[PDB]
């Protein structure tokens, strides 16, 4: 399984499918080192949209396939979220989580809307809050003010980081 | 940084011109980079430049797209006009 | 598919089904040039209802079938919304969006109520917010104060324009 | 199908089931001519309840079966709403709409409460807003202030008319 | 208008009397028409007359319906009594 | 059929199953004469609950089986509502209506809650509003303010009456 | 603008007369344009003119439609009467 | 069943999956002794987030698997909430409650947001208010001011406790 | 059926499952005598929570199984509410009512929250207002100000009583 | 009217006494009829009497139901006590 | 208490170093404990220490993770630098 | 009343001691009854006594439950200590 919404750009980076980044290295060094944490492997980003952040993500993935990733994570691999929908919807999105938790070998980057939704709220957020499953978020604070914060335990789950326009 | 933007714009330099069939002139490219950063609060020079750019790339194409030969994008007007179209007092 | 609610007046304009407009040309020039934007292809209009605005829309569509539309959009085609409803409702309206996104060839004009609804809120609005799918809205500010604005990212999605009574 | 809630008084008028009206002729002339509109075939009425308005409606229907109705509408026929309810409710009321839209031959008069409801809001109102399905409403403004107006596109769908006590 | 009402009442004149088996006297008919319009705010003379009427048509029938010979509806009481039954001070 | 919820006390009155009333005679004379109306055969009552009103109803039924009922109604017969419930519910209650309308021979008294309901609203209320099916309601105005009134066409369907404590 | 409206009305000038089989007289056309703008708050001269127009176009047709020969729409009454029918004091 | 959202750390503690706590012993002694109550077995906590409180919870669970838990509860077992979401959402969360009530053998700790929600309010809160199902909450008073309090019967259901930074 | 939520403590009192009360005897004498009323059999209580009131209830039930209950009620039996929830919820709670009304043999005590709810309002409250089904409520006035009162016909249904701390 | 009530109470006179196995004394019956009407706003003497009555009919039965021989309902206390139980100052 | 924290940190001392492959020096451990408590309002030394710690544990690993041999975490910089990275004026 | 409470507490006297395996001393029982009523606003002596009681019954059992022989509950400390544990200044 681990397909459809489940996808990765790391091989794609080893496939050279994407762009060598610059300059967010030590920025990524943080984002990288977020995974180190028994507490929170899981960073989130703030900043200006469309600026390269999901490539900054890929920057990790490069540095991953570059093995600029140090040890523990080197086995693990990017997952780039896919967003879409189809009776219920999220249960799928709920479902994949054990799969990747079953994967023992990867990481996902949650992308932008980390959502306070109508149909929602805690979705993976407990399995997030399960204290497992290394993952990454990003947004600008304007959203960040809410979901990660209004819990604050997802704040206790998430590590915020932001970088200015280069 | 404004400059890295230019590079990252240089990154997409081929991109939307190969979409818009034009020739980007880095003069413009650095221009708005300053200029947008100067004049545009909201979107971000990582984009808003390209915004202007593609929009300029449009405006040229627009003229170039239909009845107004230069395929290249000027420095100035591409920035200027559009940016003046953005605001005024070119 | 791409029918029922999906409809277009462009051919109808090439069919001459409608009225040659006047005077909103440079007005449309804007509305036109909105599509140029990697940022926001998607304009919205303010003004006085019933004044020709959806024909002003058609004005584009004429200028489209006129090929007064410049390059990129020339392939693309109007879609004139159809509003109606029928178990769930919006999922249809949700559904059509990929279809037209699948269309690779068109554009839709969203018409007037861009709605804060009971059953609603974000509908396409994420797929709107997906940063894809060139579309156009319109209203008078009285509504404009809310949906596009209360997000402000739909403001970041929408470009407002208004024109006085001719 | 097209029964139960679907009913008509036109034949009933040809059946002579009802009362020859007076005096709202040119009043109806308007109500009539509302259908002419590509924009809004669909009038709504204001005035004092119980005064003959739904017979004023029938007045049309007479003038219909009278063929005092001019061309386009002459084929079309009254429908007099039936209001009642029965799991879900409205979907029926939602359902009938395509049926009559399928009818290619009729018109319905929506009667009085054109409703802002709990279970509601947009029901047919999109398929109303679909820009199809010639229909008529009525109320006194006290209601009219809301549903047709609070949208204003249903205002853009509805044409208000009122007549004083004869 | 009060008068058109009478006509439209004259419209239903046969109606509810053929329901109520009575003879409407237009004297009454115009009477309440004024009178109701005078005395009744809420419902509308297009009806409320007939309201009174049918109710009068009842009250007569009521009397006429059972033990109190006139099948016709009087002007006055039909209006009056009922209207006094509506309010008072006949 | 015409059973279960469908029941009558008239025979029961001819059976002497109930109590000879007093004093609401001319009161009933009204309630009686309500049926006379081509407009509204259908009265509703206001007053103080538990005071004899449904016997006041029966008072009619006595005066019915007494044939103190004059002509038209003499064939018709009381129906005393039964209230209860059981998948859907009301459709039954909806169903019985044609049956009794098929009966060509009866009348029903609707009793007290004439209801604005969750599952509701227009139930028979159109078939009520069908301008057929002589029936009677009752309440105290506190309810009367709403259902009959908030339509006002059910007000146009219902005739309110009230009587003080004897 | 009132005037552009006339033009846009001139746009639909053929339209509803070819629907209503009448001859629009621009005198009327400009007339209501002022007049409606004067007298009508709610709908918009881009329409409400045509509203009046088509309605006038009806009222004529109405008369012309059935028993009242002029197929053209007058300036005045078409505006006036209808507009007086709209309000009063022609 | 009793899985997904249903999970426990007690075995995990017997599995040694987690950290031996310190110092909240007598603090827990309270939290412990809360269960003793026929009135309220169900404590809630106030304090500073992220401080070890859910481990303080686990502290119980240790002291549970430690059998530092005295009699009645010794059979019962922790449940650590899982928060997430997926048509409806809460009914699941509603559903699990009988299951664990069926379990005759456990306890759940509700974690932090004990929520006044849009879609909500009383969810289990009656089955909470059922006077059954030993459970634990926690927050800081800032929330505590509302849900437990604004009812006050959930205050009558909940026992508040707080502990300072160690 | 008449189980789950339906439960009784009377037998339990004959089972001696509970505590002999004191002192609320004549207090109960009232509460008792409330049932006598053709008008309102149904008392509600005000006072301080947790003070023995539901045992005061049981006090009745004792005096019931004691047959300190006089005649009419002696056949009737306590029901102690069960509160909990589970698609819809209340319909169950709605459902049981005919069952116990079918029981011809019991009484229920409604306990504390007699609720103005989101999902609610009139639930049994009409069947309450049906003028049948002897039942008892209780609260402190702080709530009493609303539901029984804001109707006032439930005030006309309920008889308030309060007793000070013994 | 208070009096008709008595009659309608006399109507149910046998009723709840045959439920409550007692003997109604019209003295009481008229008594509360006045008295309730005097002292009770809310429910209605058509009932509230019987309310008192049945309640009195209870209170007696209550006493008569269990340990306190009169099966009849007194005038006074049946009204009074209960009514005093209703309010005070017998 | 700050001190118990150290112990509870000593509790997780092995934890994230066995995650971060480093050697915690209690000097640091007590250090931030004071220092964070001094300098950090929001999160709690029960964590925020470890926050700093793991973050320090990162920053070292970061340096240690990639190109900057000490596997242990210093007292000072681990606190200091990071804490200075937190604020300034080391 | 405080006293009835004692009785109703005497009611549950056997109850929670047979839960808590202790011997209630009415001295205590009346004690808190006053004392709680004195010192405790919120819950009610019908309970809050027993609250204290059971809690005292715990505190003893607590001591008695585990390492601190008296199975009975003292008057004082059971009230006092706990009550002092409730507040202070025994």
């Amino acid at each position: 399984t681990l397909d459809s919404l489940a996808r990765d750009l790391t091989v794609i980076a080893k496939d050279g499918t994407l762009d060598p980044v610059i300059g967010r290295d030590k920025e990524i060094t943080r984002v990288i080192e977020v995974l180190s944490r028994r507490t929170k492997n899981n960073p989130v980003l703030i900043g200006e949209p469309g600026v390269g952040k999901t490539a900054i993500a890929e920057g990790l993935a490069q540095a991953i396939v570059n093995n600029e990733v140090p040890e523990t994570l080197k086995d693990k691999r990017v997952m780039s979220l896919d967003m879409g929908t189809v009776g219920e919807f999220e249960e799928r999105l709920k479902k994949v989580m054990e799969e990747i938790q079953q994967a023992g070998n990867v990481i996902l980057f949650i992308d932008e809307l980390h959502t306070l939704v109508g149909a929602a709220s805690n979705i993976l957020k407990p399995a997030l809050a399960r204290g497992e499953l290394q993952c990454i978020g990003a947004t600008t604070l304007d959203e960040y003010r809410k979901n990660i914060e209004k819990d604050a335990a997802l704040e206790r789950r998430f590590q915020p980081v932001q970088v200015d326009e280069p | 940084s404004v400059v890295d933007t230019v590079a990252i714009l240089k990154g997409l330099r081929d991109r939307y011109e190969a979409h818009h069939r034009i020739n980007i002139s880095d003069e413009a490219i650095e221009a708005a980079v300053k200029l947008s950063n100067r004049y545009v609060s909201d979107r971000f020079l990582p984009d808003k430049a390209i915004d202007l750019i593609d929009e300029a790339s449009s405006k040229v194409r627009l003229k170039s797209h239909t009845t107004p030969g230069m395929s290249t994008s000027l420095s100035e007007e591409d920035i200027a006009e559009v940016i003046a179209g953005w605001t005024g007092i070119p």
